[PDB]
């Protein structure tokens, strides 16, 4: 494929998701790598609190 | 003092709104503006547009007083805009509904506003944005040729985010390595020059302008550099500072640290009072107690700022920052690569709680956090900084 | 009533292919996985509040263009109904 409006070379990296058009198949926005962290971040719980 | 509010929009004045709230939040700047009377006149008669520049300043007075007011989200920018067209033909441009003005580059508006205040006040406004540089100019092929400028200076620093960048921080570094060429080969070839600036004298108030608008040649369109940047809440500039200047700044910073703690000590003691009910005073809403406490707080905060400034050495010169740290107060963000009809949004750090920020989406007020602004990915995925306004600590 | 009704027919062409809301990014876009192996970076358009939607919710998406037209699901599965035997 190629760049759409203007997508810097330095933004697109191995593993980086991309938004591409249905059928005109061009990058608009680089998207943050992987959708799998979001799934697993639900399980993650922050600093639980109990008095020693 | 009083909380900032909606800024009247009326279509195609988004950019214009954002920049005006931005300047207002600087504490010094607000007062000088409030204290401006036509009796004191222009401090420079070096400009044939000396009278117009007084008039702008007065309309900003109007806006600022009303902005502060919790009552008035009207500020009436209808007249202010008219004045701008006369002063400068940049702002007469671009076809639109009603007058001719439309959306613009907030960068263009900011440079022009800057001169307006500069002429009216004189050198006082200026010193509070002057950056000295010891600039070394070394041809990459002829390193041997080194020509040194010591009196080079500029009002504004450019962060170039073209070339490998992933952060605002990285981009501040790349921004020093502007590149210029020289037809002379008496300076050693027509090769690019590495041009390397160190800042040897900080201003009280630092303006960052993202450079990124360009015509992307290959797609034959307006574009803007899409590369990720992320702007951390706290900025530190200790590396760019020349060692000798930097030491002085670290010492100054310590007196400032003491005040910041006494300010946050008595702050906690406020929150408790409100938390409790009003108890006996009999057939009274709690609200009447509460408003009074809100009033104390806004006063106490201005008072704390004044303590930092008084404690600073009399060695310190006006138009120098006391320290190497700065606090983020205003973000003019831009959305859409076109600025021909792109949209401007504004984030303004709350007065009453520095911790909190108000996102002003023009007239419409929504509460966001300081964190929300940090978490931005920048680029085009989200709103991304075009002009950043940075305030010396404790001023 | 009339308001609700008019709007609902217009916006919703049917069938409506459900999704699961994986994450929100605050800019009224969301990232959802549809039943298709390609996921889709969608706009939130119309109806359901942004706040009301929390990640892990199952959602109604419009078939022509995938947009968040609401929720009425709450991760409804037939398995829960089977188990449910208050009777």
């Amino acid at each position: 494929v190629g760049l759409g409006e203007r997508v810097s070379p330095t933004d697109i990296e191995e593993g980086m998701r991309v938004g591409v058009d249905r059928s005109k198949y061009n990058i608009e926005l680089p998207l943050p790598p992987r959708i799998d962290p979001s799934v697993t971040m639900m399980t993650v719980e922050e600093k639980p609190d109990v008095t020693y | 003092a009083q909380l900032p509010v909606g800024f009247k929009n009326m279509g195609n004045t988004c950019y214009l709104n954002a920049t005006l709230q931005a300047l207002y939040r600087v504490n010094d700047l607000r007062d000088m503006i409030l204290n401006y009377n036509p009796s004191q006149g222009v401090s420079n008669s070096g400009a044939q547009d000396e009278e117009i520049h007084k008039q702008i300043v007065i309309e900003m007075k109007r806006c600022f007083e009303n902005l502060q007011n919790k009552s008035f989200k009207s500020v009436l920018p209808i007249v202010l805009l008219n004045t701008l067209r006369k002063c400068y033909p940049q702002f007469a441009e671009r076809d639109s509904q009603g007058g001719f003005y439309k959306q613009q580059d907030a960068e263009e508006l900011f440079t022009q506003l800057f001169h307006s205040m500069s002429i009216v006040f004189g050198d006082k406004f200026s010193e509070d944005f002057r950056i000295q540089f010891k600039t070394t100019i070394k041809d990459t092929a002829n390193d041997n040729d080194i020509t040194v400028k010591e009196n080079e200076s500029d009002s504004k620093l450019q962060c170039h985010i073209s070339g490998t960048t992933n952060f605002m921080r990285n981009g501040l570094l790349e921004g020093l390595n502007e590149k210029i060429e020289k037809r002379s080969d008496l300076t050693g070839a027509n090769s690019i020059y590495s041009v390397e600036k160190k800042i040897s004298r900080l201003p009280k108030f630092l303006t960052v302008q993202y450079v990124r608008f360009f015509w992307k040649r290959s797609t034959n369109k307006k574009s803007k550099i899409l590369r990720k940047v992320v702007f951390p809440f706290q900025l530190d500039v200790a590396d760019m500072l020349t060692p000798e200047y930097a030491a002085e700044k670290v010492k100054v910073r310590d007196e400032l640290r003491k005040v910041e703690k006494e300010k946050n000590e008595k702050e906690r003691e406020i929150k408790r009072r409100k938390f409790d009910p009003s108890s006996s005073e009999n057939v009274m809403t709690p609200r009447e107690q509460y408003e009074t406490q809100v009033a104390l707080n806004e006063s106490e905060k201005d008072q704390w700022l004044e303590e930092y400034k008084k404690h600073f050495p009399p060695n310190l010169e006006k138009g120098e920052n006391p320290s190497c740290v700065y606090n983020l107060i205003g973000v003019i963000t831009h959305q859409g690569a076109n600025s021909e009809s792109g949209h401007y949004q504004a984030f303004i750090r709350d007065e009453l709680d520095e911790n909190k920020w108000y996102k002003f989406n023009d007239d419409k007020v929504s509460v966001v956090e300081k964190e929300k602004i940090e978490s931005l990915a920048g680029g085009g995925e989200s709103d991304s900084a075009l002009i950043l306004m940075y305030k010396g600590f404790g001023l | 009533q009339e308001e609700e009704k008019k709007q609902l027919e217009e916006i919703r062409g049917n069938p409506l292919s459900i999704g699961t809301l994986e994450e929100i990014i605050d800019d009224d876009h969301a990232i959802v996985t549809s039943p298709t192996m390609p996921d889709y970076y969608v706009s939130i358009l119309s109806f359901v509040d942004k706040e009301l939607l929390e990640p892990g919710c199952s959602v109604l998406l419009h078939h022509k263009t995938m947009s968040i037209v609401g929720v009425l699901q709450d991760d409804a599965d037939p398995m829960v109904s089977v188990m449910k035997m208050d009777k």
